[PDB]
């Protein structure tokens, strides 16, 4: 799943 | 749009290092987009000397540590400063650059991204450039431009030589004519618009455009409940000859599909039996005529069929001896309604008529009728928005010139469409689009609103077609347009 | 419905305020099956000083408690004793009213329920009326009119000058005229009739009614299993020209998709043979003509031809001209068999013709013929039910007078259609109408229930169209006849 | 985090305007992943005269143009260069400033950017800033904090007199303390970390961590398929009294559901036959005592069972007398096994005991036994990081300090744990946990890993239960504690 | 379909 | 469908 | 769901 912005 | 960046700058106060970083994360997003997890990928990213070299050092500095490996070549001569900041901090970041490659390179990586040149090509590609651009290409890796494809004139969409094939292509603020126009619309790939902080204001000034679905929706006019045929408009089609007994009746259905109260076609007897054999629905006027053609005998019935229209569309199928000449140039004279021009009657057309008409006109020309109508060749018209432009000022028209990407323009103000398929490649595909647009002015738009309208839902039908868009005839893109309405809203 | 309320008070002894009480309640379980629960919006009841205000006074109360807010603007200068009994009432329970109003009260409200004018609307609506009904129209508000939308004219649906636009309306015991007729019918919005305890023998008394599904499927015909094609008649159709040869094919068809056993044009040559190569299943007889319009030459082949029918359509694609006028109108003085009578037809009939068949008609103009037929303007024509019975039953007739709301009446009986959608504002949709008449006329149904059947199923098969309605041509509206009519029962 | 900007900035020489941007843009981003299409919506935008109000002024100069209104209310006295450089860009772009606000103001809006005090909030907030603070609270608008929600201290989770309760949070680089500890963690709402282009080296660094799926993940020890009991290890547990008869078979049973080969409890008779009765899964060994609480009779006794096991876990039930306390503080000094020290054992442990231990242990107290412990009040204790990781390197042990958010610290290393719900409010929840911690300790995970992963778990389990949470019993955990470990991978 | 009420 | 920093 | 008249 793409997380190169965000961390959940 | 180089205005664009100016301004923002020097005016607004928006630091340009502050654009490109905006431009190179609109990118490093815009590939995650696309390709998931970027995690896994190992990246090559190919910069030049310029900013679109700096918008890549961006992309490059910004997936250290991110990503599974990252290699620069800088493939330059200096930096700008924008480039030389962003290079130093990709270094300083722990990023690794290389000033030379061999063609094995491309062996170790999965993604190149292509930021050699961007609205900063000037002239043909050659040397170190071009083969860098020509391994890139036979490499079949995922190829992400950032702004334009390396090798596309962002102004025409015309190659330099050589240039870069992309997978996907993100472009800042706006789309440029070269991701429209092909050869460059292929090489682009799948493109992406981001928006990188322009103010909303500058972006939105731009005078040439792509026709979008939103804008046709908001064009198409409106069916009131308490409505009647008149309500939508008449249109009178003259058309056909003994040779070309098909053509009228595409168009006249074209007329009907977009939702016009009522057509009637002119046609030369017995040809205009063929049409209401097809299709009912249409009113096909016997003309009786010498030889098969419509000719200066014809012109007194012709005006007078005339007035108890809102639009005349005249050419399809007419054929192109001096007769249809004399008849086409006097008619046209005469008419006082809008006229849409198409077919043999651009190929007979005297442009002085158009000039001396009160009345507007629409002229639909394919790259061929333009290129006889200026007396040019195909090559120099094809594509060449600036002189659709002019001809369009000029002779105080609204100049459709038909082709994959068609143009759209009364002078001013300039449309691209990039709807359809190959399927329209095929006799009796024009003959249709000329009867949509004949509708649309019958049903109360503008010259150029039809025009627009037409050419975005003439395109979207042939895309709805479902088997191989090859086998699409005319016939079908008819049944078509229906649907492609209705999809529209 | 004046009348029906009166009855209902003084000889069937109903107390007025039982009979406003049911109608306010029914108002407010209307809105509840339109919005889900009411208890979280806010209302505003905009109430008048007569028993429509009085209606608002019923809602108004019955929401206090159960809704966020509710505030009555009374407007009125004077209440009426029901509405002041009802005033008081809301205000015992708590409510809150106010005389006035500022432009921003809208503000505050998610539903404006508009009780200002019902049917006792007089005249022009102005001052502070009509600016309210300004406000609430530009106020994007979920608008619900009591009984009719306030500056509708209940008896015409024409507009006083200004008139409240609403999403819902809720009208007491039956739809008013004003509900069916546009503009009215357009500014209605949803329509829900509510049973407010009227006797049913005189809501069922009212002679002037709604087409529906329930009386259409009960006057479709038979069809027993022992049966031929003479079970299902004969029709004739004399119709085209060398001008408009699709004509006869629509209206043959039209009759043949509606079940009639064998059809028969009159067409000239070669002009009939169009209609076979369309549809095989035709008979389409050559008439051998002059210059390819029927005149007095023909008569005695058509009369022939009669004979062996059940009855006979003339006049779509005709042509007026003089000849076209000594045929159609010394024709239809010999034929003794029922007629319908359209287009060119009606354009050249001469009416004392119609009084002295003995033999019934029915006629199916559009207001530009009923206009041209009886020396008026379109304008006093258009939805002018009352001319158009006087016609009727001076002529002996039934007279369909088409429009989006068609009207069918005999003099005695009148019938409203509301089926259909623009897509029949189109060149040939008429033709078709004209064929499915005939059809069921031949099959056993009387003129009248012939075209009460058939107004409706040629509208609906229009609703049935799957594509955008626009492009719905006559050819694809035969095509959908037949699940219409499976659609019906 | 303050040093990892100012070291991106001074050394890695990112300009602090880019940062900012980076920073604005994100909270932008999140706001559409949680509210869809931001162009229906009214902004208001809170900003203090800090960077956080700088970053603020980004957001807001960004929606410019594309939402339906922004408005930005600058509450700060003085602007920090980069505010005032945002600000000064805001306002280039159009955008609307004002100073003052009414409480009214909330009206027009639909969604509360806060950006008034991030990370540099110092000292109580009063006056106007309390004061619109506490009307954003009543609003009932859609809040989205920039950083860390105004009023909570970013290093503690405390409330400074009042604080914004957020829907939505963005933070930057790495979640703060105070987005992990309550109230703050409460306030917080949902928390997004934005990546803003901190080198990911600097990112990395820091000491203090959340625990992860993916951390627990990688540490849950190995299951080779050639294995036997003995590869996973053996649990003693001295538990229970004459009292407290449960607490030993939750902890058993916690062990064994973590995958442990051998449990053995230790329980005064006949206490000791409850466990095998529920579970004869597990070893439950009679210890003969005085009065049904163990005592230095027993002793040697439990350094015998202890010789055959690899870890051994004390407390949950022993009681809290004089003979206890004698027993417990003997065992342990004289115990050369890992010990995990719950309960009872904490409350009558002599921590120079711990500090004389050759071996580890694991100490896991809730705030009233911590308190008690260091001879403090429950809240100087509660959520004090610092206090946990000073006592663990004093005692040279693994503290797991139980809440709601847990804190597990070897002196070192401190991670956080938020898996969990209330249904962990609840007798037997710890002694479930204490089994878990020894099991994974058996299993051969260091007692900071074994910790770390239990705590996790532990809450886990809790989540996964199917009905309202606040029926969740300890049996219910175990039950779901091997469903936990499947979803883990 | 119950319609003592109202009719569509 | 969300447009802030993409047209496609 | 709508209860102006029927409370079940
Ligand atoms: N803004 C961003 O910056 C870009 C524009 O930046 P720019 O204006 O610096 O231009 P640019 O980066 O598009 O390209 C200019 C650079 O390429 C070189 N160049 C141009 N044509 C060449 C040729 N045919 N052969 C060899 N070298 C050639 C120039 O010398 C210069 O180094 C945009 O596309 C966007 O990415
Ligand atoms: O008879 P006919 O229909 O063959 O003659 P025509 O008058 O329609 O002309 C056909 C010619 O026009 C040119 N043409 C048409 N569409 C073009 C396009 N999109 N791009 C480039 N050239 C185009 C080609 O050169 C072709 O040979
Ligand atoms: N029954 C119910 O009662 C209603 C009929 O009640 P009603 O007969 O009292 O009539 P009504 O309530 O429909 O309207 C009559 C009221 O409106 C006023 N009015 C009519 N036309 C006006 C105009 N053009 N400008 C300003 N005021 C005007 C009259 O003076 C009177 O106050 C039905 O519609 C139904 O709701
Ligand atoms: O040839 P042609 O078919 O144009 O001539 P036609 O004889 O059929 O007449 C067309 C005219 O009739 C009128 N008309 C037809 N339907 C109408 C409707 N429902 N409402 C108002 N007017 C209507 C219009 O004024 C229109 O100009
Ligand atoms: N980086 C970004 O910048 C932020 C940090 O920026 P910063 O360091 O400028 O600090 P900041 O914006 O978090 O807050 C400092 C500002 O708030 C004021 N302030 C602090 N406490 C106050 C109080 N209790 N009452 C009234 N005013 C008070 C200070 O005077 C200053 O104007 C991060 O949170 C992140 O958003
Ligand atoms: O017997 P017993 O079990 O009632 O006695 P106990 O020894 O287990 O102590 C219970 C007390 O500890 C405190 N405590 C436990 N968990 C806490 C938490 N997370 N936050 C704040 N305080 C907490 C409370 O003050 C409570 O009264
Ligand atoms: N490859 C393509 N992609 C998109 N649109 C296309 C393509 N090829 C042709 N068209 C469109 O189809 C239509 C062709 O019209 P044109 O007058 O050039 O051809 P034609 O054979 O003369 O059709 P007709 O027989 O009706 O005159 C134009 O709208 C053109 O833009
Ligand atoms: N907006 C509308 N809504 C519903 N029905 C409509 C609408 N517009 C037209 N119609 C219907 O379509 C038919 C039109 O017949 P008319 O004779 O007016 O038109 P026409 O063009 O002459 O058709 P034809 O060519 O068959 O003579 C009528 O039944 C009319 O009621
Ligand atoms: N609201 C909550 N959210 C998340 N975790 C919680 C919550 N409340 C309690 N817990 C957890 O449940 C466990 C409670 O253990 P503790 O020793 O405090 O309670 P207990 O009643 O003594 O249980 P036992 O009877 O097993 O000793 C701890 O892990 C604690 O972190
Ligand atoms: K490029
Ligand atoms: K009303
Ligand atoms: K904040
Ligand atoms: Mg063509
Ligand atoms: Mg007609
Ligand atoms: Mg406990």
């Amino acid at each position: 799943a793409p997380a190169w912005l965000f961390e959940a | 749009m180089k205005e664009i960046d100016e301004l923002t700058i020097k005016e607004y106060g928006v630091d340009s290092r502050i654009l490109m970083e905006r431009a190179g994360i609109s990118v490093v997003l815009a590939m995650e987009e696309e390709l998931g997890n970027l995690s896994d990928y190992r990246f090559l990213v190919l910069c030049g000397g310029g900013n679109n070299g700096g918008d890549g050092f961006v992309v490059a500095r910004n997936l250290l540590g991110v990503v599974k490996d990252v290699l620069v070549v800088f493939l330059g001569k200096k930096k700008t400063p924008d480039c030389e900041y962003n290079y130093g901090l990709y270094k300083k970041f722990g990023g690794k650059v290389v000033e030379q490659f061999e063609p094995s390179i491309l062996n170790e990586f999965d993604v190149v991204v292509d930021a050699i040149f961007g609205t900063g090509l000037r002239g043909e590609i050659t040397g170190e450039y071009a083969e860098i651009i020509n391994l890139v290409n036979k490499s079949g890796k995922v190829v992400v431009s950032v702004d334009v494809p390396s090798g596309i004139d962002s102004n025409t969409g015309k190659v330099l030589r050589t240039a870069v094939k992309a997978d996907l292509t993100v472009t800042f603020g706006v789309p440029k004519i070269g991701h429209i126009l092909f050869p460059g619309r292929d090489l682009t790939g799948k493109l992406k618009v981001a928006n990188i902080g322009h103010p909303v204001h500058l972006i939105n000034s731009i005078n040439r455009y792509v026709i979008t679905r939103e804008m046709v929706r908001s064009l198409l006019p409106e069916r009131p409940r308490d409505s009647h045929k008149g309500t939508y408009g008449k249109v009178l089609i003259i058309a056909g000859s003994r040779l070309y007994s098909g053509a009228p009746v595409l168009s006249g259905m074209g007329s009907l599909k977009v939702g016009t109260g009522l057509v009637k076609l002119a046609v030369p007897f017995p040809q205009n039996l063929i049409a209401t054999s097809r299709f009912p629905e249409l009113i096909s006027v016997p003309i009786d005529t010498e030889k098969g053609f419509f000719s200066l005998q014809n012109l007194q019935e012709c005006l007078e069929l005339s007035k108890d229209v809102d639009v005349v569309a005249i050419g399809p199928g007419l054929g192109n001896n001096e007769h249809v000449r004399e008849f086409v140039n006097e008619f046209l004279k005469t008419l006082e309604k809008p006229a849409v021009i198409d077919a043999d009657a651009i190929n007979v057309l005297d442009t002085s008529v158009l000039k001396e008409r009160k009345s507007p006109a629409v002229l639909t020309p394919h790259p061929g009728e333009m290129a006889r109508l200026v007396k040019k060749t195909v090559g120099d018209v094809k594509y060449n928005y600036e002189l659709a432009e002019e001809f369009a000022k000029e002779n105080d028209c609204v100049l459709v010139l038909k082709s994959a990407t068609t143009i759209v323009t009364d002078g001013e103000k300039t449309l691209f469409n990039i709807t359809g398929n190959t399927g329209l490649s095929k006799g009796g595909s024009g003959d249709v689009l000329t009867g949509m647009i004949a509708g649309f002015i019958a049903q109360g738009l503008s010259p150029l609103e039809a025009s627009t309208v037409s050419v975005y839902l003439h395109g979207f039908a042939a895309e709805l077609f479902e088997q191989d868009e090859r086998g699409l005839t005319a016939s079908e893109l008819l049944r078509l347009i229906p649907e492609a309405i209705r999809r529209l809203k």
